[PDB]
């Protein structure tokens, strides 16, 4: 069992900030990378965010293009995500991925956050 | 701007067999005499070689596009001047530049420049009753004209404005080639009057230009000049007005030729080496007159056609991460070893961390570890301060390579190193690690 | 003939480099520097030898 | 026109170890020595003179093509 | 098509790297060479040996490999003073896959998706399908380890062909009829040299039976044709009736 800790995940106003995070340990020492989907009630799982283990190099869907920021720190081996302006779409439960050589994306539990300005 | 005017006619294609043509002198030396044996992108003595007829004189419209395919040996014979350049590009529009030779009287422009050029590209003249003479002024061959590139001006060359009637045909022959960024463009002008259009005497070419650019070109065309005439309204003719033309194409295979250098320092003649076996013969022993006998040319072999492995369909993967997962190593003074064997494991996994910071390897270098495999696969691992990371290497010297941890030096593996001290400090400084400091 | 032949072998050997850059020694002088001018000399010396 | 000679090797491998080459790789004159397997040469049953060697008793020669035979041992006689 | 005064590349003295390859560092302009390239071009000070023959990592595999055969010098030097933008430089890229190591002195331009992963996705980036070019962000905090490090890579090309590129040398007339090694816009002539006639077709430059016995002098004003002869090296015996007869 790969243990994935994600943190973060709550309620939050529309239009706000979060720093969800995916921390991890094992996986043959080594990956490519690591990711963020989301999954709305009534809708599917889908691509976020992405970051390679090895470089800088960023992914970002459509959706989340210029509004989110998702960085690692390898030392801490861990990823993170800066989320602005939460529409009210965003209501989902996001799972962090962790796809390795010729390897699955690791699949978490997930965490559920919500966008309403209750 | 530009009208659209295509065809339905398209003519069949024809061969032929070239005979001797096609021999350039390799390099710019002198050599008088001398029987010198050249390695060079030459074209067999006799090889297939593609015919092509132009426009025929009711009237036959085409134009072809033939593959460039390492150079191209070219002839042609042609007298009414209906040939006035070429346009090479593999889209020819504003994708990519394009390249545009051109000849005409006053001087010879190649222009590498993006140009959009039309479905059917044409250039024609025509005469000015105020002006009393001829102009070209119908650029119909490209619309616009941006992302300058490269332009070239030279003086026109290979026209002589000679008058005369009967079978006066004059034989053009060119090599065009284009290695390391650079087109090399040999030439022959030799009038020769013959029926075939082909000859038979030898001729040995010479170098003309050098063009120092690099560019790769897949398809080209070659375009034509159009006279405007002048007809009654009873002809009722008008539309396409052109000559007639016909050429030979042929490529070039590398090869070896052993080449024969007149005492004026021009070629006689050439022999191929792997046409016939005495002409390998006559290259073995560079001569051109064998005596009788037995010679003992080259050597023979058969070659393989495919390969062959197999390994146990087994394939258990063995703990490379159990060494590289480890959460605690031991120390550098009673470092840890691990036995690998009876296992499959890729090292490319390796690359895929790029986490390492030295990935220095000894006696086998790892593009290819994955290719051979080993008796025996041993790792070792301990933990050093990155100052004497460098010293844990064959043929090395220092505290940390003398008194704890010491390389053969016939060793024969990789060194894998990184930096953790997220996993392995803490504030106030890690005791956990003791290394020896002496020893007799 | 034979003789010839052998001499004409001899003479031909100066332009095989041996290994080293160059086959003629005027432009490995004029090319590297001693301290691997007298390394890259030295495979044409053997060869030659 | 030549006459090619594989080294100690069967007529049948020939063809998979330029018409021309082709041509001499086919052959339709194939002959079988120990000597290798030589082509373009016609085998004659008599016997000549020694003019171009090959092993074991073999000869080639031009006569307006090319022959192989097994060279005499000069004119016999008895006293 | 011009003389290259490269003692200025000293006389600056601010390289940080200049070490050469195939050819002497110091006296280069002593020499004539077929055609000078120039590659230019910007990384990180960490990666500045990865630009050297026999050099494997992420710029020497991925975007810039130098031949084996690779006979010209490797420049290098700061550039922070010229280079550095507050909030990091987002300017510079610098390809981070590839679907094979690149032949030497290749270009590789195109920005197709890379696939990373097992998933193909049709040329659209997403999870492990990523944009291979990716940007530097020169810190101006950051220290060596991270600087905007410029790199001028010149290579050369030596042949027999008509050297375009020379080095200043001097100017004075010419001598023959006994032998001398000289110069004269870029020869040796270690030799006697003569009036020779050697008819020989309008495009060469060189001449050689075996060795050598060039001619046509190098001058662009001035061509001729100039035979290359030893002159009469040979042999010294001597004759001694002995020396305890005479001496
Ligand atoms: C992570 O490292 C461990 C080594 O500590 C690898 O093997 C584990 O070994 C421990 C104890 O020997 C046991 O828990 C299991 O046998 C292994 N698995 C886990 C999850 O601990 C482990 O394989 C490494 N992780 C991966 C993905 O290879
Ligand atoms: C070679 O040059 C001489 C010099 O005048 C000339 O007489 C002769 O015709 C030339 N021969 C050939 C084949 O060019
Ligand atoms: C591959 O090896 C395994 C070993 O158990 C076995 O299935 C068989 O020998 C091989 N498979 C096939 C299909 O031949
Ligand atoms: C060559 O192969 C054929 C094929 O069977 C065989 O009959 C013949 O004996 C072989 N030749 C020799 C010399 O063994
Ligand atoms: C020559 O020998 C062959 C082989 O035995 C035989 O077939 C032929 O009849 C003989 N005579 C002639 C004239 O070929
Ligand atoms: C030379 O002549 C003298 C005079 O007789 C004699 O003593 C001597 O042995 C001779 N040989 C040499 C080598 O001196």
């Amino acid at each position: 069992e790969v243990q994935l800790v994600e943190s973060g995940g709550g309620l939050v106003q529309p239009g706000g900030s979060l720093r969800l995070s995916c921390a991890a340990s094992g996986g043959t020492f080594s990956s490519i990378g690591m990711g963020w989907f989301r999954q709305a009630p009534g809708k599917e799982r889908e691509f976020v965010a992405a970051i390679s283990w090895d470089g800088g190099a960023t992914a970002y869907a459509d959706s989340v293009k210029g509004r989110f920021t998702i960085s690692a720190d390898n030392s801490k081996n861990t990823a993170y995500l800066q989320m602005n302006s939460l529409k009210p779409e965003d209501t989902a439960v996001y799972y962090c991925a962790k796809e390795d050589v010729g390897k699955p994306f690791d699949w978490g539990q997930g965490t559920l956050v919500t966008v309403s300005s209750g | 701007q530009c009208v659209n005017l295509t065809t339905r006619t398209q003519l069949p294609p024809a061969y032929t067999n070239s005979f001797t043509r096609g021999v350039y002198y390799p390099d710019k030396v002198f050599r008088s005499s001398v029987l010198h044996s050249t390695q060079d992108l030459f074209l067999p003595f006799f090889s297939n070689v593609t015919w092509f007829h132009a426009i025929h004189v009711t009237k036959r419209f085409d134009n072809p596009v033939l593959p460039f395919n390492d150079g191209v040996y070219f002839a042609s014979t042609e007298k009414s001047n209906i040939i006035r350049g070429w346009i090479f590009g593999t889209t020819l529009d504003s994708k990519t530049q394009s390249l545009l030779i051109v000849n005409n009287a006053t001087n010879v422009v190649i222009k590498v420049c993006e140009f959009q050029f039309c479905n059917d590209p044409f250039l024609g003249v025509y005469y000015h009753k105020n002006n009393k003479s001829w102009m070209e002024s119908e650029f119909r061959v490209y619309s616009s004209a941006n992302n300058c590139t490269f332009e070239y001006v030279s003086q026109p060359f290979l026209m002589d404005l000679e008058g005369k009637q009967g079978n006066f045909k004059n034989l053009r022959e060119f090599v065009f080639k284009n290695i390391d960024g650079y087109f090399k463009i040999y030439s022959k002008h030799t009038p020769i009057n013959l029926v075939r259009d082909l000859p038979q005497g030898f001729s040995a070419l010479e170098p003309l230009v050098d063009l120092p650019i690099g560019i790769n070109i897949t398809r080209f065309q070659t375009l034509l000049a159009l006279h405007r005439s002048y007809l009654t309204p009873g002809d009722s003719s008008s539309g396409w007005t052109a000559g007639a033309a016909a050429y030979y194409v042929g490529y070039l295979q590398p090869r070896t030729f052993l080449l024969k250098y007149n005492e004026n320092g021009t070629i006689t003649d050439a022999v191929d080496c792997a046409l016939d076996p005495l002409s390998e013969t006559k290259c073995t022993l560079k001569s051109f007159t064998v005596e009788k006998g037995i010679y003992q040319t080259s050597n023979f072999r058969v070659q393989p056609t495919e390969s062959i492995v197999r390994f146990p369909n087994i394939t258990n993967l063995c703990p490379f991460g159990e060494v590289f997962n480890a959460t605690r190593f031991a120390s550098v003074y009673a470092w840890n070893r691990k036995r690998i064997s009876n296992c499959v494991a890729d090292y490319s996994v390796l690359y895929n961390s790029a986490s390492f910071s030295t990935f220095k390897c000894y006696g086998v270098s790892p593009t290819k570890l994955n290719d051979l495999c080993f008796t025996n696969v041993y790792a070792d691992s301990f933990v050093i301060r990155g100052d004497e990371v460098r010293q844990i290497a064959p043929g090395q010297t220092g505290k940390i390579a003398d008194y704890n941890y010491k390389l053969p030096d016939d060793f024969t593996g990789c060194v894998i190193a990184w930096n953790s001290n997220n996993l392995d400090s803490k504030v106030g400084g890690n005791y956990n690690y003791l290394y020896r400091l002496f020893r007799k | 003939n034979q003789n010839a032949q052998a001499l004409n072998t001899l003479v031909k050997q100066l332009s095989s480099n041996f290994g080293a850059i160059s086959s003629v020694l005027n432009d490995i002088l004029s090319r590297l520097d001693p301290p691997e001018a007298e390394v890259q000399i030295d495979r044409l010396i053997t060869g030659r030898l | 026109q030549v006459a090619v000679l594989y080294q100690d090797v069967n007529c049948t491998e020939v063809p998979v170890a330029t018409p021309t080459w082709r041509v001499y790789s086919t052959g339709s004159n194939v002959f079988q020595t120990r000597a290798g397997c030589l082509i373009g040469a016609e085998h004659v049953n008599n016997s000549y003179e020694c003019d171009i060697p090959i092993g074991a008793g073999i000869c080639a020669s031009y006569q307006q093509s090319i022959i192989a035979y097994t060279m005499s041992l000069g004119a016999e006689n008895s006293v | 098509n011009c003389v290259a005064d490269y003692s200025v590349l000293y006389n600056s003295a601010s390289f940080s790297t200049f070490k050469c390859y195939g050819v002497s560092p110091t006296k280069l302009n002593d020499l004539c060479f077929t055609n000078v390239y120039a590659d230019s071009f910007v990384i990180r000070g960490d990666e500045v040996r990865q630009i050297a023959p026999g050099q494997t990592g992420k710029i020497a595999d991925y975007n810039y490999k130098l031949p084996d055969d690779f006979t010209g010098c490797v420049i290098a030097w700061n550039s922070n003073n010229l280079d550095s933008k507050v909030g990091g430089n987002y300017n510079y890229l610098y390809r981070l896959f590839r679907k094979s190591n690149l032949k030497p002195f290749e270009r590789d331009i195109s920005t197709e998706i890379y696939q990373a992963g097992s998933t193909p996705c049709n040329g659209v980036e997403g999870f492990n399908c990523y944009f291979p070019l990716q940007s530097y962000g020169f810190q101006p905090t950051n220290g060596v380890g991270y600087q905007p490090y410029r790199v001028v890579v010149l290579s050369f090309e030596l042949l027999h062909a008509p050297a375009t590129v020379c080095g200043p040398k001097k100017s004075t007339n010419l001598v023959k009829n006994k032998c001398v090694n000289f110069n004269f816009n870029g020869l040796t002539g270690t030799g006697v040299l003569t009036e020779s006639n050697k008819k020989f077709l309008p495009f060469q430059q060189f001449g050689r039976d075996i060795a050598d016995t060039t001619d046509a002098v190098r001058d662009p004003q001035t061509l001729e044709i100039l035979d290359i002869t030893p002159c009469s090296f040979g042999g010294v015996s001597v004759i001694t009736p002995g020396t305890n007869t005479s001496n």
